[PDB]
């Protein structure tokens, strides 16, 4: 039909989850430096 | 001497079943220790009870070895061997060399038994990583060796099937499932070398008394050569099912054949030369090489990242054909009444947190935060204990019938959905509990319920670990009940044992051809993969082998 | 329909791939950053430093626990730690905060973990090998060492103590 709105919404959640994990632990790394 | 014309016509069906059964049996036995390990990480010590039930159990650690071995090693391998041989066989409609296929089952069985004896007798309480100097009984190492080598036969069988098919279809592109299976086994072959080397050069002569010392650094370097790719060896069979079977179960199609091929190709290329990510905290390994492996490891994440989109789009597609509404309508349109659909979809949900965990672990310096903590078990239960297992569990609903002719009643189908949801839910709760306690420096591989006051700051995540343990205990029980109810009924519709596998249709495009063609240069890509391994491991391994420092073995249980 | 969705997905797929790769390379840049800072000290020494595990507490820097700490620079103190079957030597390790503490850890039996709670110090200790990590404490107190690598039946009870000096 058209643009994969649901699939893009999924990989958005994935991307945000990746960012919270990575930046969340990137912060703790420097907090314990 | 064969009672059903279904097995005379499709003998591979029988061999497949034996792999499966043996696989799930090992899954059940190994998983029993799970609930107790969770309670342990909830600060509750239930082991006396376990000890009363299973007398042979001598400690927390023996139970953790059985858990890691029977679940992560045995179950997974057998499932793989079943899936990555049977599916490509049925797709090609070709019979695998049956002499060899039965040979591979006996190897796995004999190897399992031989290794089981010293494990069950507390002669091998070293965990599923069996790091030296910790010295187990010889029959553990021999048993494992044989069991793993079983795969080499499997590799041959598939390659054979592939050559034969290419002969009867000159100039035709490898069909999808077969392609996957082929790159899969080839990848495994290259991956397995690390372990083989460790076993052949050190482990086996060590445990037989030929040598008295083993260098610990080299042994664990070789181990992780195999160590990482093996998890992909666990993952890809599920992936195979997810790409080629799940879309059908969802009521849609695989939206891209080339995408799936690419994903698998990348895995062949990038699965093995990344083992140093398991060795960040090790000494004697150059920091530059660690960074290199760190980069290659972030690249091996790419295939998964593609999978995520390809599969999600296929599920969105399926949902739309079912009458999918808006941004989220497709989701509700899916068949949430069918376990074979539900199980893997849940697995994929938890895989998101799982993968994010991995990428973190993969970032060199950031590993120092979480290494050897409960975070790592948190990571992988989302990966293997959730996605792989659920997929395996859920595939029983089409697979078991296809092999046995035994139908599944509506009662079993609903029993399955409960098991599925509970397992998933339980896994999610534990994931939170272990990740939380892992950031709170609680170590893994620890009987911390024997030292109650050691970790007071993990008060609340300890609760989640208790909850999960209960939740999952119930689910496991229900699985056993439901699994046997199916394997112990005499209802037999031989027609459904002859029905084709519910493979999904694949949407193809114009540009496919030339890309697909390129990927089908298997011999080229194999050598390429081989070269990467020599490039990423060669330099280091050379220096280690020049300066071997073997130390004596220990028994500390 | 179906063949229209094929082109749309494969187009957003390429955009997703480009974005993913870009995000990964940012990570690679933010990891390359931490390697140029002072935090990168916790990275184990790359060069090989072989030792005998059977004579380590008989002859050598790990033989005498009293000579564990040793000022090796104006603000540098080299600590010779020994991780062994269910304990750490010296216990406790005593060092001044603000000073660069160069740990050199080894084991006489099996593999151990050296995890200093609160810090980035997380190194595997290997029998016959010296684990060499550099670290600067910036806060005073009693830092607890945890053994995070399974080392036998007393593994859960293997703890240590570092008392940085106010
Ligand atoms: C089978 C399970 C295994 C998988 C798979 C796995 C994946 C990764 N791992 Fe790992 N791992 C590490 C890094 C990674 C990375 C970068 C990935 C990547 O392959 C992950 C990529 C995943 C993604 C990029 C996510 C994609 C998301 C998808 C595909 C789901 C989308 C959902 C959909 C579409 C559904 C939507 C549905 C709707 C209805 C909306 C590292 C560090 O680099 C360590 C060492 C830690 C330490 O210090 O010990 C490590 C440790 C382990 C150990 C411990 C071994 C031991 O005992 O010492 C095990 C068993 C394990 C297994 C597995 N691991 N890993
Ligand atoms: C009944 C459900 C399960 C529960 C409640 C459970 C729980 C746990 C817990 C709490 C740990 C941490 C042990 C420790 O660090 O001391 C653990 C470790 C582990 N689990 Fe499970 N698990 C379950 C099922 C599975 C499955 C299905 C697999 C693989 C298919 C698996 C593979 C592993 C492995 C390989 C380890 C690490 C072993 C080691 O470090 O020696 N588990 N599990
Ligand atoms: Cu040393 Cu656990
Ligand atoms: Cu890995
Ligand atoms: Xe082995
Ligand atoms: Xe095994
Ligand atoms: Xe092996
Ligand atoms: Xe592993």
């Amino acid at each position: 039909e058209e643009k994969p709105k649901g699939a893009l919404a999924v990989i958005l959640v994935l991307t945000l989850t990746i960012l919270v994990f990575w930046l969340g632990v990137y912060a703790v790394f420097f907090a314990r430096g | 001497s064969e009672i059903s014309r279904v097995y005379e016509a499709y003998p591979e069906k029988k061999a497949t079943l034996y792999f499966l059964v043996l696989g799930f049996l090992a899954l059940i036995v190994g998983s029993l220790f799970g609930p107790f390990q969770a309670l342990n990480y909830g600060n509750v010590d239930a082991y006396p009870l376990l000890k009363r039930l299973l007398p042979f159990v001598q400690s927390y650690y023996q139970g953790l070895t059985l858990h890691g071995v029977l679940n992560a090693i045995v179950f997974t391998q057998l499932f793989a061997q079943a899936i990555m041989v049977y599916l490509p066989a049925r797709e090609l409609n070709m019979r695998p060399n049956m002499g060899l296929m039965w040979l591979s089952w006996w190897m796995a069985f004999i190897g399992l038994v031989v290794a089981a004896l010293p494990l069950l007798a507390n002669e091998a309480t070293v965990l599923y990583t069996f790091y030296p100097p910790l010295k187990g009984h010889w029959a553990f190492y021999l048993g494992a060796s044989v069991f793993v080598l079983s795969t080499w036969v499997s590799i041959y069988i598939v390659l054979d099937l592939w050559r034969r098919w290419k002969a009867a279809n000159p100039g035709k592109v490898t069909p999808l499932v077969t392609y996957m299976a082929v790159v899969f086994w080839l990848m495994w072959f290259l991956a397995s070398l690390g372990l083989v080397l460790e076993a052949v050069l050190f482990l086996l002569p060590w445990s037989f008394g030929l040598v008295e010392g083993v260098d610990p650094l080299v042994a664990r370097t070789l181990f992780w050569w195999t160590g990482h790719p093996i998890v992909y060896f666990w993952l890809l069979p599920a992936y195979a099912i997810i790409y080629t079977i799940l879309p059908k179960q969802a009521g849609g199609k695989l939206v891209s054949d080339p995408m799936a091929r690419l994903a698998f190709l990348l895995f062949l290329l990038l699965s093995t030369p990344v083992g140093f990510h398991h060795q960040f905290a090790d000494p004697g390994i150059d920091p530059t090489w660690k960074m290199i492996h760190s980069v290659l490891t972030l690249f091996v994440a790419v295939p998964s990242l593609m999978t995520a989109f390809t599969v999600a789009a296929s599920l969105e597609f399926a949902g739309r054909l079912r009458g999918g509404r808006g941004l989220f309508g497709w989701i509700r349109a899916l068949p949430w009444d069918n376990p074979a659909f539900v199980a893997p979809v849940l697995g994929l949900l938890g895989f998101i947190p799982g993968g994010a965990g991995g990428i973190v672990n993969a970032s060199f310096t950031l590993d120092y935060v979480v290494h050897n903590t409960a975070w790592v078990p948190g990571h992988f239960h989302l990966q293997v204990a959730s996605l792989v297992t659920l997929t395996a569990m859920g595939s029983l609903y089409w697979l078991l019938p296809n092999l046995t002719g035994k139908p599944i009643s509506d009662a079993q189908r609903r029993l399955g959905l409960a098991v599925v949801w509970l397992w998933f839910l339980g896994m999610m709760i534990m994931a939170v509990g272990l990740h939380w306690a892992g950031l709170l420096n609680v170590p893994r591989r620890a009987y911390i319920a024997q030292v109650p006051d050691a970790y007071p700051h993990a008060a609340v995540p300890m609760v989640f670990n208790v909850l999960a343990g209960i939740v999952l205990l119930v689910a496991l029980l229900l699985f056993i009940y439901g699994l046997f109810s199916v394997l112990l009924s005499r209802e037999r519709k031989p027609e459904l044992a002859e029905a084709p596998l519910p493979f999904a249709e694949v949407i193809s495009g114009p540009e496919d051809r030339r890309l697909v063609l390129a990927m089908d240069r298997i011999g080229f890509w194999f050598a390429v993969a081989a070269i990467l391994v020599v490039l990423a491991y060669g330099p280091t391994l050379v220096q280690l082998f020049g300066h071997l420092n073997p130390v004596p073995g220990w028994r500390l249980w | 329909d179906e063949h229209k969705a094929h082109k749309a997905i494969l187009a957003y797929e390429k955009g997703w791939l480009a974005f993913s790769l870009a995000m990964l390379f940012v990570f690679i840049a933010l990891i390359a950053y931490t390697l140029a800072t002072h935090t990168a000290g916790v990275i184990p020494a790359g060069k090989l430093e072989r030792v005998d595990p059977t004579t380590v507490r008989q002859e050598g820097p790990w033989a005498d626990p009293a000579q564990a700490v040793v000022q090796t620079g104006p603000n540098q103190y080299t600590v010779y730690v020994l991780a062994f079957a269910f304990g750490y030597q010296p216990n406790p390790i005593e060092v001044p905060q603000g000073a660069e503490i160069v740990f050199k850890i080894t084991s006489p039996d099996v593999i151990h973990g050296f995890h200093v709670e609160g810090t980035n110090i997380n190194v595997e200790v290997l029998p016959g090998e010296v684990s060499t990590v550099r670290y600067t404490f910036k806060r005073p107190g009693e830092y607890r060492i945890i053994c995070n690598q399974y080392c036998g039946l007393g593994h859960q009870n293997m703890f240590g103590t570092i008392v940085v000096k106010e």
